[PDB]
RNA sequence: AAUAGAUCCGUAACUUCGGGAAAAGGAUUGGCUCUGAGGACAUUAAUGUUAACUCAGAACUGAAACGGACAAGGGGA
RNA sequence: AACCUGGUUGAUCUUGCCAGUAGUCAUAUGCUUGUCUCAAAGAUUAAGCCAUGCAAGUGAAAGUAUAUAUAUAUAUAUGUAGAAACUGCGAACGGCUCAUUAAAACAGUUAUAGUCUACUUGACAUUUAUAAGGAUAACUACGGAAAAGCUGUAGCUAAUACUUGCAUUAUCCUUGGAUAAGUAUUUGUUAGAAGGAAUUAUAACAAAGAAGUAACACGUAGUGUGUAUCAAUCGAGUUUCUGACCUAUCAGCUUUUGAUGUUAGGGUAUUGGCCUAACAUGGCUAUGACGGGUAACGGGGAAUUAGAGUUCGAUUCCGGAGAGGGAGCCUGAGAAAUAGCUACCACAUCUAAGGAAGGCAGCAGGCGCGUAAAUUACCCAAUUCUAAAGAAGAGAGGUAGUGACAAGAAAUAACAAUGCAAUUGUAAUUGGAAUGGUGGGAAUUUAAAACCUUCCCAGAGUAACAAUUGGAGGGCAAGUCUGGUGCCAGCAGCCGCGGUAAUUCCAGCUCCAAUAGCGUAUAUUAAAAUUGUUGCAGUUAAAACGCUCGUAGUUGAAUUUCAAAGAAUCAUUCUUUUUAAAAUCCGAUUUUGUUACUUUGAGUAAAUUAGAGUGUUCAAAGCAAACAGUUAAAGCAUUGUGUUUGAAUACUAUAGCAUGGAAUAACAAAAUUGAACAAGCU
RNA sequence: CCGCCCGUCGCUCCUACCGAUUGAAAGAUAUGAUGAAUUGUUUGGACAAGAAAAAUUUUUUCUGGAAAAACCGUAAAUCCUAUCUUUUAAAGGAAGGAGAAGUCGUAACAAGGUUUCCGUAGGUGAACCUGCGGAAGGAUCAU
């Protein structure tokens, strides 16, 4: 036959679920969303492996069935949905609020926000699409058609969404010094702000990041993802405030009792 | 049945390759419409994802402009005079993309008597002897095999010399 | 499918099976130690050459590079855990300089003989297959057990022994017997 | 007795390298309706007149027949 | 651990091989076997043939029940459950094997501005109405056939099956008419926020035009099912550059019948000689074409090695291909599907002889083949998948049985006294302690299956609870000890031994080596600097063409901006300053050929590898864990609440993307001529 | 040196070669002949619903539609030729290796009793002998 597949094997899940190598040779295979398999997490690994409150796959299901467990403002209630970046959950019967971060490895984290900042998130701009009448719409990280956009809004900077209402807030520009955070190989969960912006014609553009603590990195265009303004972030960080220190001195920190 | 792939071909260099694969059904092949002139006959064909084609297996009449003035007008085809590709289709009348027609030409100059701003034309001679007796030289514009229909335009200037001279 | 757990050898042959002097020497080492067969011998000559071959590929690196400050320090910290190197010759340099009786001086076997508390190394083998023995309130039961540098000071017979206040042994208990219905008939 | 005209394919051992060779072998062939190719001349590339015979393709057709009578090698070790 | 020994001679020094030595996630086999942990297992030969059983199904608010059963309230109403059957979704995923396949497949790196895409997610619509149609399952009666997952005729009746079809607004300039009266898609004529680039979004004019916007279900202001376009997601088809083993006793291939291009069409989801017509004579090759061989599926990887290398990869993950051998096809978003269908070749089943049924390279199991490989067991508890999605199912998967493939730990005694050659030691004698192996019963573990761990009872003296496999001339550790045989029997990888004195045969005793393990056979790596880039030899040991010319290849003289003067360090290492020119901010910042090559980045799947942390009782391992407390303190939120964690880092061609550059090499620019500028002249 | 050693011929054993027999067998490829099944288009028209006054129907039908044929395609299979690869039988002929105390001579090693050896061409039971040109690895580093 030779169609789509429907199995996923252990040892070829992405490597920052963090599964154990016994115990099973499958894996929960998310479904299909608003978010890739590669860059988001299922709703089973969150409220099974990281925050320990189910012991199996069935106490999932039988958490999810009665209705108490909401992404984005609203019920789901399947197992393997994907759940992504800057996204909000709430468990109502505990009167919890999370949002997913990256820490400083390339691990997902649940960062629990207070109830004012859960009425909010952060979507990054993809496209702008011109469709009949001369309308437009804005297509997000997040899967997302926002009709009615700014006509000041370009395609790589980042607005702020209300969640109750699909209405947009306010949105923040893409330049030089901007607050970022990046998002893929070699540097996942660092915070800079930006040096500068390379445009290379056919190929990708490249951009150089600068640390608070006056270090220096780069990545590609694709995989940043602006935080704010020139002074303050838009969002609460975790503990670590995405800085990244070498293993030698994080060595000895940790032998600081 | 039909396949399109190029497994079965020679290489560059002249060499021939060894198969170890079978048709996959993803490179259909199935075979051709020879539409006709005649009344009305279409029939249906699906496509991969459901994706409907309609044969044409006759037709004698379609949709056709005069580029000049930009106006369409329905209108009956009478005869095939020339093909491009060999004359064997022309030999039994048979439509395809970029064949020459003569069409009936009484709606073309009945809707003359509203002279849309190209007031000042100067129709040339060569379509006037054809206004004349009735019957102009068209050619298809497309394809009746995947669409259905038999569309053209009116042929003139040196498109009309050329067809002309390639004519006697 | 296969098992995705692993395994790996810990000894090794020496590659000419009748020198002289290299056997005369390591029976040298077997009676002074207490041992069963050269295999004891030739895994702990594996764990000091893979040591040693860590420390010739540091000591080749440049000096203050990140990679040599990193892992050099590790393995002079583990060096020292373990009993190996000391106070005053922490260097990376006196790592080349580690003999086999160096770390074949760390088996439970020998410490239990040498502090007291066995009359010879074959009655101190004897004693730790027998459940006599505790490191710090786990009993162990293996001579090859090697002692690190915090857990010396805890060596002491076991609570559940008859030689560390519990009821005696099979043989006590049937003379005592014996003895009772004797003495009451 | 069987073969045989012509067109298109394909031809071994051996050899004095010239042959053997039409080696051996395989396919086609009527009639009818069409398409294409090959010259000369005079008004200026554009128009006009004007021939001879061969060759190559396509559709249709018949009691599967067509070098239709005549004419005309049997082959090999 | 960057290693060598025996054998050509009367004796010597060399070349050179033969034999010795060690490993193998490498197979078979012989002898032997007490405890625990871990776990490969019909690939090689026959992609040979298969009896029997199982391996894919599905209804817990929400399509259709007078088959029926039942509950209350009262002939009536609201309910609940429900064998059949229609309808919907899935069976294209999973599991198995390695036959084919040598620029093919595959790997790194690109393109789709040349395309298709169900379930899921977000946006969101246009040319009788108090409710329309007819027909069919299940079911009843009458039947046929030896037989099959066969079915005939007649009579009813449903649906989210199959059909038909009603009712509202936005713009032109506090009026009014015009009208838009059309989603995708096709044709003709034009205008024109983004990308490096548009025949791009989009807008207008004139013709065609699919399919749709609820005559549906639940009772939670909410949902469920279905629906036109766009976007996202899970995927695929094609596609750029570079990268493979042996063979020249394979040198010229391809093109009448598509070989290489151009034009016009056909066809496909789209590009394309993919196909058809006309035209032209092209395309590849000693930098190896076209052929032959492979006991060849490709990678991630494995074994052995100081550094180079040599040899393997059927087999956990990824990609490809196939279901006895070929070809064809239906349904469907997805198949050229095989526990789907149709034929032919081979093989084979039942039969009343008229006919009907078949595909274990899925799990067990059988025959055959061979040197060569396990139970016709239990379960959905864990990992996951399918469904009308808690609740059902799953030989996927897990658990146990067989199992000296491979890996880790580890018993077969210890002590004291007395004697005894030298404090020893022990061919000895005495005598009390300590322990598992073993039998029984429990606490646990587990789908009240069995291991393992932990307790209680019994229980070692020739501790009969009794260790083996190969050897003893040399290489090579270990006997000039006894008896037998007598060039026989036999041994011996090699040199050799064997006629009465056999250190070598056959035995007894004693010693040596490794030890719950130890020999033998075949293949492969080091040893082998005996394949040599690092790194061999060519007068006489094997080996300079009879000599010269000569194309491809390999390799090629010197020269162009050399310096000079201060600062930071116990001459050294670093770091500043400008010195020719032209273009460029009212006496100034910054630019000055192309590659090779070298530096630094980006991007990358795990497992395996290197490596950080962590007392599985240690170790092989695993990815976890640590802390206070006969039940509270302490902290942080106002009665409530355990706290701190780790799962790093490196590596990922030789090719591709970006980047600093002064040395070394190559190229471009260089005359029987070539510029740059004042000025008039178009 | 009473040393060493060479080749025919006779006997036994093992391996490979040439070979009449238009030898034999198993596969692969190409051309031809015949061709099951089937996509597409056309032809066909068992009958099922239709428009007609009459009483359930006469010939008129826009429709739907089974069996069955034809043609262009996709093409299993069988046969006849033609090469090619692998394996294999055989009268007879002729090599090599090993063995046994065999028969005949004495070619090489000393100036081996005619110094040995190279290329070529004749001849003879056998090793070998002779012509033509060359070498010293000679029995001469020298008049
Ligand atoms: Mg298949
Ligand atoms: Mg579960
Ligand atoms: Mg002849
Ligand atoms: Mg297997
Ligand atoms: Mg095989
Ligand atoms: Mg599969
Ligand atoms: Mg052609
Ligand atoms: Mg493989
Ligand atoms: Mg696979
Ligand atoms: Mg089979
Ligand atoms: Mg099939
Ligand atoms: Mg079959
Ligand atoms: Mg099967
Ligand atoms: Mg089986
Ligand atoms: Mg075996
Ligand atoms: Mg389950
Ligand atoms: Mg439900
Ligand atoms: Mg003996
Ligand atoms: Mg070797
Ligand atoms: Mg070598
Ligand atoms: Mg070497
Ligand atoms: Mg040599
Ligand atoms: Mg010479
Ligand atoms: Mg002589």
């Amino acid at each position: 036959g030779k169609g789509i597949k429907k199995h996923l094997k252990r040892v070829n899940a992405p490597s920052h679920w963090m599964l154990n190598k016994m115990g099973g040779q499958y894996a929960p295979k998310t479904s299909s969303g608003p978010h890739k398999l590669l860059e988001s997490i299922p709703l089973v690994i969150l409220l099974r492996n990281r925050l320990k409150y189910a012991l199996t796959f069935d106490e999932v299901k039988m958490i999810l069935i009665q209705k108490i467990v909401k992404v984005d403002n609203k019920v789901r209630t399947d197992c393997t949905f994907p759940v992504g970046l800057m996204d909000v959950i709430h468990i109502t019967k505990s009167n919890e609020y999370f949002r997913l971060l990256y820490d400083i490895k390339g691990r997902f984290v649940p960062h629990r926000i207070t109830n004012e900042e859960s009425k909010y998130k952060l979507c990054k701009v993809k496209k702008i699409l011109l469709r009949k009448g001369r309308l437009s719409i804005a297509v997000t990280h997040d899967g997302r058609s926002i009709p009615y956009i700014h006509p000041d809004v370009k395609v790589n900077d980042t607005v702020r969404l209300d969640l109750e209402t699909g209405k947009v807030l306010e949105h923040l520009k893409f330049q030089v010094g901007s607050l970022v955070m990046v998002t893929a190989g070699h540097s996942v969960g660092r915070v800079g702000v930006i040096s500068s912006i390379d445009k290379n014609m056919g190929t990708y553009d490249i951009i150089h990041v600068k640390d608070s603590r006056n270090k220096v990195f780069a990545t590609r265009l694709s995989n940043v993802f602006v935080i704010g303004d020139n002074t303050k972030p838009y969002i609460s960080l975790p503990r670590e405030k995405g800085i990244k220190l070498d293993i030698i001195e994080e060595r000895r920190n940790r032998l600081k009792a | 049945g039909i396949s399109r792939d190029g497994r079965h071909k020679l290489r560059l260099t002249g060499g021939k390759k060894k198969i170890h694969k079978k048709k996959r059904k993803y490179e259909l092949g199935r075979p051709p419409s020879n539409t006709k002139l005649g009344s009305r006959q279409v029939h249906v064909v699906r496509g991969r994802g459901r994706n409907y084609k309609y044969r044409a297996i006759k037709l004698d009449s379609g949709s056709f402009s005069w580029p000049t003035f930009g106006i369409s007008k329905n209108t009956r085809i009478i005869d095939v005079v020339y093909n491009a590709s060999n004359n064997e289709l022309v030999r039994t009348k048979t439509l395809v993309k970029n064949c020459i027609v003569v069409i009936d030409s009484h709606p073309f100059t009945t809707w003359y008597e509203n002279t849309k701003i190209g007031k000042s034309k100067n129709i040339d001679p060569l379509l006037l002897e054809q206004f004349k007796q009735g019957r102009v030289l068209a050619c298809i514009s497309s394809r009746p095999g995947q669409c259905g229909k038999a569309d053209g335009y009116i042929i003139e200037g040196d498109e009309l010399l050329f067809y002309k001279r390639k004519m006697d | 499918p296969k098992s995705y757990r692993n395994y790996s050898k810990t000894a090794r042959n020496p590659k000419r099976p009748f020198e002289k002097e290299r056997l005369d020497q390591e029976l040298k080492l077997i009676g002074e130690y207490g041992l069963k067969n050269k295999r004891e011998i030739w895994r702990v000559q594996y764990l000091l050459a893979k040591i040693r071959s860590a420390a010739r590929y540091l000591l080749t690196l440049d000096e203050k590079s990140s990679k040599r400050i990193f892992q050099g320090e590790a393995l002079l910290r583990r060096m020292v855990r373990q009993g190996l190197l000391g106070e005053n010759e922490e260097k990376l340099d006196y790592v080349l300089g580690l003999t086999l009786p160096k770390l074949l001086e760390r088996r439970l076997q020998t410490k239990v003989f040498k502090l007291g508390l066995a009359k010879s190394v074959h009655h101190a083998r004897v004693l730790i297959r027998q459940r006599h023995i505790r490191v710090g309130k786990q009993m162990v039961d293996i001579p090859s057990f090697l002692v690190r540098v915090d857990s010396e000071k805890h060596i002491d017979f076991a609570t559940t022994s008859p030689f560390g206040g519990a009821r005696p042994g099979r043989v006590k208990r049937k003379s005592l017997k014996k003895q009772k219905e004797k003495t009451e008939a």
